[PDB]
RNA sequence: GAGGACCGAACCCACCAGGGUUGAAAACCUGGGGGAUGACCUGUGGUUAGGGGUGAAAGGCCAAUCAAACUCCGUGAU
RNA sequence: AAACGUGUGCGCCGAUUGACUAAGGGUUCCUGGGUCAAGCUGAUCUGCCCAGGGUAAGUCGGGACCUAAGGCGAGGCCGACAGGCGUAGUCGAUGGACAACCGGUUGAUAUUCCGGUACCCGCGAUGGGGUGACGCAGGAAGGUAGUCCAGCCCGGGCGGUGGUUGUCCCGGGGUAAGGGUGUAGGCCGUGUGGUAGGCAAAUCCGUCACACGCUGAGACCUGAUGCCGAGAAGUGGAUGAUCCUAUGCUGUCGAGAAAAGCCUCUAGCGGCCCGUACCCUAAACCGACUCAGGUGGUCAGGUAGAGAAUACCGAGGCGUUCGGGUGAACUAUGGUUAAGGAACUCGGCAAAAUGCCCCCGUAACUUCGGGAGAAGGGGGGCCACUUCUGGUGAUCACUCUUGCAGUGUGAGCUGGGGGUGGCCGCAGAGACCAGCGAGAAGCGACUGUUUACUAAAAACACAGGUCCGUGCGAAGCCGUAAGGCGAUGUAUACGGACUGACGCCUGCCCGGUGCUGGAACGUUAAGGGGACCGGUUAGCUGAGAACUUAAGCGCCAGUAAACGGCUAAGGUAGCGAAAUUCCUUGUCGGGUAAGUUCCGACCUGCACGAAUGGCGUAACGACUUCUCGACUGUCUCA
RNA sequence: CAGUUUGAUAUUGGUGUAUGUCUAACCUGGGUCCGUGAUCCGGAUCAGGGACAGUGUCUGAUGGGUAGUU
C-alpha cells in the first residue's frame, strides 16, 4: 500500500512512501545477487548521451529469470517476497522443488508459500509460466517473451496487464499496456496474472533530495537558457521560446517511429 | 585562496610521463621534435 | 526518537560594514552573517577536450586568459 | 653586540605558536669553520657558503597476495590511410588478506640498533559450495584509557612578614605485546533417509519427509626477583570518554563493491627489494618573497562551562628576523560620553540595546505540524539549618548451581532536587561567552544552486501538473562504422517541451504557421521510351517530343497545458494607478504637525488575464517596501 | 553542406493472379554446440524473416542543425 507521511517539515509534507507491508525479507539471497555500478548517464567514450542521470543511491542487481524455459513440470514454492531497488515491481524468491533458487517478478496475488509451476501442464493461476499456445482466450498476462526462448519483455513494471485477445494460426494477438494491439508468436511463453505493487505510480515523493536518491539530477527548461545552447534559449524576460517546440538538438515535436520499420506487419493498431 | 598548480609525482607520470607519450604517434612525434631541438628533459 | 527539523563550534560559504587599493594578499583582513545529518563537506584513483566538454543556466567554468582555451605552424596575414 | 650563548624575571600560544603522519620539497638534519654574496637593520648567528658525517626492518608503509572505477589488449570487429572499440588476459588502492610490544641509547636513526619476552613462512584442485560480504540513524548497558581526591603509602620542609607539629606545605603513588582463563554481551537447532538442481563428480551445498557450542570487551594470574620511578612507595575511592565489546542490538527506506584468503566437496638454518635524515596550520609544500592566504589524517590534560565555544593554565614551545623617543594635525583599530533620542540619511548603514539556566504565560492566522524561544513576567551570590532523592560499593550476615556467581546489608565517596532564616554589595547569568521585538504589503511555496575576481535575487532548481514521442536492435544521444548510454530497464518504464507546493479554477478562436491522419484528382526528378528532324557516304552519329512514376506541394479533416489572436473569434472567471498606469504627486479614506513613499478602495486597464498560467495562501527568506517599541555619538555637536 | 526522406538501379532469385507464394542470395542484438577457462568474434546446427530490409551510384523533397558572407 501506500503511507502519507504527516506532514511535519517543509519537505516532508504532502509526501508519501511505500507501505512495504508484501516483503518479507529483507536481505537478498546472496547467491543469486551481482555487483552495479551507477554510469552516470555517459556511454563508453565518456560522454554524457542521456541528460539527467546519475548520484543516487548504491544498488545491486538481482539475477531475475525472465526465461524461465528448463524448469517445464517442476514445480516451486514462494518462499519470500522481497524488495527490488531496479524496478518498480517486488520480485519474489522461488525454491523449486529440485532444490535450484531463482526470483521472478512479483504478480499480483502472489503470497509467500503458493506452489507455481511451469509448462504445458500448469494451472491457469498467477505465476504460472506458459507458451501462449496453452493460455486461455482472454486471459491476463505478463512478462511475455517476443521470440521463442528471447526472454520477457512486455509487461513487466509494476501493475502492467496484457489480454490475449485471439490466437490465429501461430500469431497471437495481445492488447499491449499501452494500448497497441501486435502480434506475437504462438511459441512465446507469458506468466498469468498482472504484476503486483500496483499502488506504486501513487507514490508522492515530496522533496527533491528523494529524486536524487533514485538518480534523478535537476532538468533545465530551454526557455532558461541562451541561444547558443538550446533553440528556445534567448529573449528579454521570458518567452515561449518564439518558435514551435523543438528538442535541444532542434528535432520538431512529431511521430519518431521508422516508417518502414519492419516489425510494421505485427503491428495491427497503433495506441 | 588554493593556487592551480598542486604538485603529484603520480598524476605527472600518468599524463606527461615518457611512458604515455610512446603510446600515441602524435605524442612520439613531440619526443623526436625535443631530441632534434636537444633539450636535456626530454618527456616530464 | 523521525526530520533535505531547531540553536551552535569544527568544516563549507561570502549577505553587511570598515580597512587594504604601487595591498600582508593579481580578491585578502577585522567584526557581525548563512548551511552546519544532508540536494552536505572532503582525501585518493579514474574520466568527459575546443564549435568541443561540463553546466540546479550566470555565456558561467574549462591552469590568474573564454560570445569559442593554449602552443607551434600558413606567417613577415590583412 | 638592542638581535649570538648562559642565568633570572615578565608576557604570549596551548582543539595549539605543542607532539606526529601522507602529499610535496630533496640534504635544508648533526659537527666544525666563515661572515664576501643573501637575510627588508645587525650579526660573532642562520633554513646562507665550505668541508666532513648522518637514514640499519622476516613483524611499520608498499612490492613479491586480491581486486573496484578505469586504463592497455594477443586473436578479433569496424574504418579510404591515420585510426575507434573490444574478448581472453594484464595492470590499477583511495578498499580486502597478512606475523612485536615495552624500556634504553647517539650529535645526528630507531616498532629498524641494544635488553626481555613474543609471533609468522620455508595429499587435493584453477572446478562446485559456504564464508569473506558490507547502507543510514539511534539509545542503553558493560568496561578500559585518561583525569581528580585522599585522613592512606613513600620522600622532603617548618617557612626572609602577623600564624603555621597540623584532616598544614611540596613531590611521587607505573608497567606493554604474547600466554593462561573464558565473564558481561551477541549469535546458533541436531540427526536419519531420499534427493529432477550446483557445465563431470560430490560423502559438500540446496530442497523435501521423518525423529529428536561459537564468539566475546573487560577483571585475575603470567609477562615483571625485570624495566621505570621522586634508587622508596608504587595503594584505595570517585569521575569518566568521540576508545573497546560492536561487521553487535533496535528502527528504517533511499535497499547498501569485487577478488583473494579461509573451510569444505569431489575430479586426480634461511626469510628478498624500496622508504626510514629533516620540514609538514609552515622560514623547508602551493602562492615569484622568510608573503596576515591554502594544505588530507592522528594525538587532545586542569579549573569554570553543556561543549573541541570562551577566560586563565598543564605537556611543550615562542618572545629575531629593524630599533630608541617624542602628549602635533590627520588616518585606522578599540573605549566613554551630559540633555535630547533617528531630529542624520536614499535607507536606523554603523553602533547601541536583547542575549544564559529554571518557572509562569503566550495572540491573529493555520495546510492542525506550526506561528512559538511569540509577546511578556519572576528566581539567580555567599553562610547556616533543614528536607527529599540517584550512582557506586567494603564491611556484616544468608543462599546456592559454590563462581569472574547470588541475594539481603550499608561504611566511605559522589551527583541532583525542595524549604526556612541570616550576610554583603550600586551590581549575584557580577569577567569571557551570550536571540532585539511587533504590525503590514510585494515576489518566490519550502531546504537548496548561481555570474571563481563589483549583481545571491523576484533568477535556476525543486516536489506536483499537462502535452508530445517511444512495442524494445525502443525513442532520444556520442560515433563515418562498429560499439555504447538509455538499461542488465519494458507504457505505473524511458526521453523531450512548458508550468512550478497547496486551495478555487484554467473561458472563446483551427483563419495563419507547425503537428497528426487521408490521399480521388492536378503538377513533378532521375530512370524507361525514342516519335520526328539533322551531319556523313544501309551504317555510324547529334539533338530529341508524346507517353510511364514516387515522395513533396496544391486539397480534405483534427489539433491550442501547439507557436499564436481575443473577423476565425473579438478578453469570460478573477484582478486592476499594479515588479504593468504616460497623463500622475489621478480621486477618496487611514497613518504624520507636515506623506511624490506605504495601506484600503474607486476603474478614465496609454499598454492585466487564465499552465510564457489567473486569483489567494499557513510556514520559510543574509530578498524589496512601509510603520511602531527598546536602544543608542546617526544627529543638535562635538 | 550534414542529417531525415522519395524513387530507379546493382547486390537480387523461382513461381502464380499492382499483388500473392516459395527458398537459395541477404538479415536475425533468436535457441543450442565448438574454438574456449570467453556476454567480443568466428564456425556449425535448429528456429524464423526474406528477395523485403541494409549498403553503393543516380535522383526529387525537407533542411539555421551547421558553415561561408551581404
Amino acid at each position: 500500500g501506500i503511507r502519507k507521511y504527516k506532514p511535519t517539515t517543509p519537505g516532508r509534507r504532502g509526501s508519501s512512501v511505500a507501505d512495504f507491508v508484501e516483503i518479507t525479507r529483507s536481505t537478498p539471497e546472496k547467491s543469486l545477487v551481482r555487483p552495479l555500478h551507477s554510469k552516470g548517464g555517459r556511454n563508453n567514450t565518456g560522454r554524457v548521451t542521456v541528460r539527467h542521470q546519475g548520484g543516487g543511491h548504491k544498488r545491486a542487481y538481482r539475477v531475475i529469470d525472465f526465461r524461465r524455459h528448463d524448469k517445464d513440470g517442476v514445480p516451486a514454492k514462494v518462499a519470500h517476497i522481497e524488495y527490488d531497488p531496479n524496478r518498480t515491481a517486488r520480485i519474489a524468491l522461488l525454491h523449486y522443488a529440485d532444490g535450484e533458487k531463482r526470483y521472478i517478478i512479483a504478480p499480483r496475488g502472489l503470497s509467500q508459500g503458493d506452489r507455481i509451476e511451469n509448462g504445458p501442464g500448469a494451472d491457469i493461476k498467477p505465476g504460472n509460466n506458459l507458451a501462449l499456445r496453452n493460455i486461455p482466450v482472454g486471459t491476463t498476462i505478463h512478462a511475455i517473451e517476443l521470440r521463442p526462448g528471447g526472454g520477457a519483455k512486455f509487461a513487466r513494471s509494476a501493475g502492467a496487464s496484457v489480454q490475449l485477445l485471439a490466437k490465429e494460426g501461430s500469431m497471437a494477438h495481445l492488447r499491449m499496456p499501452s494500448g497497441e494491439i501486435r502480434l506475437v508468436d504462438v511459441r512465446c511463453r507469458a506468466t498469468i496474472g498482472e504484476v503486483g505493487n500496483a499502488e506504486q505510480s501513487n507514490i508522492n515523493w515530496g522533496k527533491a533530495g528523494r529524486k536524487r536518491w533514485l538518480g534523478v539530477r535537476p532538468t533545465v527548461r530551454g526557455v532558461a537558457m541562451n541561444p547558443v545552447d538550446h533553440p528556445h534559449g534567448g529573449g528579454e524576460g521570458k518567452t515561449s521560446g518564439g518558435r514551435h517546440p523543438v528538442s535541444p538538438w532542434g528535432q520538431k515535436e512529431g511521430r519518431t517511429r521508422s516508417p518502414k520499420k519492419a516489425s510494421n506487419k505485427y503491428i495491427v493498431r497503433r495506441r | 585562496s588554493k593556487r592551480t598548480f598542486q604538485p603529484n609525482n603520480r598524476r605527472r607520470a600518468k599524463t606527461h610521463g615518457f611512458r604515455l607519450r610512446m603510446r600515441t604517434r602524435a605524442g612520439r612525434a613531440i619526443l623526436a621534435t625535443r631530441r632534434s631541438k636537444g633539450r636535456a628533459r626530454l618527456s616530464a
